[PDB]
């Protein structure tokens, strides 16, 4: 726990039209005034390779809200799964420009994931 | 256990509210604690004097929204203490007069409404309405009481306004 | 989230009135499940068998 | 409906609005039984009191006035009146109490007593019981001078029928 | 039928402006009375039968 | 004052809710998969879907019956309150009724019907006296050793002399033989002050 | 709009105001003779 | 298959006790009307009905 989301962490549930109208869903959501952990992790910068810097594994039991700040390019992608090591499928949403790689493949992961 | 009433003094004015723990001792509950004889009230503070029931809360308890701004627990005052003057030979006798017109509301009629016990009950469905008919006979005797709720309705209104038979201008 | 909030959701609508408005129901919630058992005393003579 | 059930109340839900009419149902019950106790009794604005001396012309009104040595505040008549007369549901007290109830029958009864019936149709007017009695007796064609030659007999038969009251209403 | 929303009405040509991610809406009491083709983009309204 | 039709927005309010209540109550299942009929009808078979089906129609049919039964119970209360409005313009507006607080609050004098949506408003026109004093009154007077009553007044007292005002408004007029009427002598009745009629 | 037909009343609003400019027509210039 | 049959007779009890509640808030309400006019009338001022 570092900050907190004021009024952040709202997305449409459905794609139902509605107009000056009031609805109540019962889905998943992020509460109002809630711990929003914010990771910093700049521990190596500038410089190529580094296949080893300092970042533990985060789990998703239900939904996550990700906000990032990033200037340029510090945010390129994401990683899913459940083993993480060649036994289950996964889910890498690796950013780059003009087009942005999907894939369910299963294949071994290291623990330091980066894009070089 | 029982049931929460949260005392809201309006939006347009201020958003500190208090809850109300109907049937709770106020020593169940996990900021002015006072115990009532309808519940716990817990977010108002109980004030010597006694003004006009703006709030209503039980067993005479009334909440209200008065001076810094809180929401204060009084009980209720049935109004003034007037002490007529009774005596043997003495009368009160008016001098001047003072013509009122006061207003009162009164319902007469209110919306027509007629439902299908075929459509509402089968959207558009074919054998929805033949295992309809079966199910017994439900679906007479409701168009026939709405029929009668019209006509009621109607006739209120024609009792009500029509009590003459000359229209004078 | 907050008591005023619950009295919105309950009246559907973002602007509350002036007055007292019920959303819920208080309750203590229960805990230690008592297994309450009485003695045991007629135990199966199986030191006679073995 | 559901009895410290989990999987119940995920199912209450799939019958739609069934459990909210009929609490809006018996919160507007309780709206209409204040409203009529509102209404019944809170009919005036000024809560008149009775004098200290009550020598009303010779009727004696102990059985109907409140009695103030007791810690109640009630009438003797009253008194033997209220003293004749859990699994998720719950008993909502009233919003007028006791006590006020007999506040407001008794500031009637000095309204009745001490004005007669001015106090109903604006400012409370003061005006003697032996006058109050003539005027009430005029409007149902006897006129005011038996009155005033049988006050006497009239302020004993009315003690007479209010001491039976109790009586009948107590056997 | 519009991708699985089945149902009778008149299909008449609307005014509303549906943003770029929905296709179909429903009104006060949730009732489907507005779908967007998904063939070409205009919106249409769907008023009861007689 | 937004308050003062709050009777006849309670009178259209609740219709609505009642009807927003019965269209929102289809969609709720009774006892089935899902709650369209023909996604019923189509991802089942006809034995199967016959299950179903019959406690649609059921709870279906117990909403309506519900809701004609509050209906009934509504216009119970609209019919009641129909009367009491045609009693009302029967004795306020066709005459001058006694009644007290049945033509407003004091002293019926008139009243004047008002249109209104689903209702009527009436304008009871009141007198509410005012400016009151106070007097010293008595039982009779006692001129020619015989008791004189009031016919139609009070016998008040401003300090010096006694006159006659009438029950609702302070007229001083002097005591003659033509307001007040003799019954009986000056020994029965207790509080008579001596006094001198106008002949 | 599924099945609710809502019917409308018999005497519209412009009768109701005909009914009371006659009522009160006939108290202003009778009193209470033209209702006995 | 029971549950959804107790929840049923359940919220049928219910409504038939909500319905009886009104149905006797009705004559209640009668009552309350009839002793406030009883009230306004008799002690309020001398009725000749």
């Amino acid at each position: 726990s570092y900050t907190n989301s004021f009024t952040r962490g709202v997305y449409y549930p459905d794609k139902v039209f509605r107009s000056s109208v009031l609805h109540s869903t019962q889905d998943l959501f992020l509460p109002f005034f809630s711990n929003v952990t914010w990771f910093h992790a700049i521990h190596v910068s500038g410089t190529n390779g580094t296949k080893r810097f300092d970042n533990p594994v985060l789990p998703f039991n239900d939904g996550v809200y990700f906000a990032s700040t990033e200037k340029s390019n510090i945010i390129r992608g994401w990683i899913f799964g459940t083993t993480l090591d060649s036994k289950t499928q996964s889910l890498l949403i690796v950013n780059n420009a003009t087009n942005v790689v999907i894939k369910v493949c299963e294949f071994q992961f290291c623990n330091d994931p980066f894009l070089d | 256990f029982g049931g929460v009433s949260v005392i809201t003094p309006g939006t347009n004015t201020s958003n500190q509210v208090a809850v109300l723990y109907q049937g709770v001792n106020c020593t169940e509950v996990p900021s002015n604690v006072f115990q009532t004889r309808a519940g716990c009230l817990i977010g108002a503070e109980y004030v010597n004097n006694s003004y006009e029931c703006d709030i209503p809360i039980g067993a005479g308890i009334c909440a209200s929204y008065q001076t810094s701004q809180s929401i204060i627990a009084y009980t209720m005052s049935l109004g003034a203490e007037n002490s007529v003057a009774y005596s043997n030979n003495s009368i009160a006798i008016p001098t001047n007069f003072t013509i009122s017109v006061t207003t009162e509301i009164l319902p007469v009629s209110m919306t027509k409404t007629s439902v299908d016990c075929t459509m509402y009950i089968c959207g558009d469905s074919t054998e929805c309405s033949n295992l309809l008919l079966q199910y017994g006979s439900f679906c007479t005797q409701l168009k026939r009481a709405l029929t009668g709720i019209a006509v009621e309705q109607d006739k209120n209104t024609q009792e009500v306004f029509a009590q003459v038979k000359q229209i004078y201008k | 989230l907050d008591p005023l909030s619950e009295t919105k959701c309950t009246l559907k609508s973002f602007t509350v009135e002036k007055g007292i408005y019920q959303t819920s129901n208080f309750r203590v919630q229960p805990t230690e499940s008592i297994v309450r058992f009485p003695n045991i005393t007629n135990l199966c003579p199986f030191h006679e068998v073995f | 409906i559901c009895g410290d059930s989990t999987e119940c109340s995920n199912l209450l839900l799939q019958y739609g609005s069934f459990c909210t009419q009929l609490k809006r149902a018996l919160t507007g019950i309780a709206v209409e039984q204040d409203k009529n106790t509102q209404e019944v009794f809170a009919q005036v604005k000024q809560i008149y009191k009775t004098p200290p001396i009550k020598y009303f012309g010779g009727f004696n009104f102990s059985q109907i006035l409140p009695d103030p040595s007791k810690p109640s505040k009630r009438s003797p008549i009253e008194d033997l009146l209220f003293n004749k007369v859990f699994n998720g549901l719950t008993v909502l007290p009233p919003l007028l109490t006791d006590e006020m109830i007999a506040q407001y029958t008794s500031a009637l009864l000095a309204g009745t007593i001490t004005s007669g019936w001015t106090f109903g149709a604006g400012p409370a007017l003061q005006i003697p019981f032996p006058m109050q009695m003539a005027y009430r007796f005029n409007g149902i064609g006897v006129t005011q001078n038996v009155l005033y030659e049988n006050q006497k007999l009239i302020a004993n038969q009315f003690n007479s029928a209010i001491g039976k009251i109790q009586d009948s209403l107590s056997s | 039928n519009f991708n699985g929303l089945t149902g009778t009405g008149v299909l008449t040509e609307s005014n509303k402006k549906f943003l770029p991610f929905q296709q179909f809406g429903r009104d006060i009491a949730d009732t489907t009375d507005a779908v967007r083709d998904p063939q070409t983009l205009e919106i249409l309204d769907i008023t009861p039968c007689s | 004052t937004p308050s003062a039709l709050g009777k006849l927005q309670d009178v259209v309010n609740h219709n609505a809710q009642a009807l927003n209540t019965l269209v929102k109550q289809l969609s709720s299942k009774f006892g089935a998969i899902s709650s369209v009929l023909n996604d019923i009808l189509s991802r089942l078979d006809p034995p199967e879907a016959e299950v179903q089906i019959d406690r649609l129609i059921t709870g279906r049919l117990q909403s309506l019956q519900t809701y004609v039964t509050q209906q009934l119970i509504r216009a119970a209360e609209i019919r009641a309150s129909a009367n009491l409005a045609a009693t009302k313009m029967s004795e306020c507006v066709l005459g001058q009724s006694k009644r007290v607080d049945f033509c407003g609050k004091g002293y019926h004098l008139m009243s004047f019907p008002q249109s209104a949506p689903h209702g009527v408003v009436f304008l009871h026109v009141t007198y509410v006296p005012a400016q009151e004093k106070n007097f010293t009154t008595a039982p009779a007077i006692c001129h020619d050793g015989k008791a004189h009553f009031p016919r139609e007044g009070v016998f008040v007292s401003n300090g010096t002399h006694w006159f006659v005002t009438q029950r609702n408004f302070y007229e001083p007029q002097i005591i003659t033989t033509d307001n007040t009427f003799v019954s009986g002598n000056c020994d029965v009745v207790i509080g008579i002050v001596n006094n001198t009629v106008y002949d």
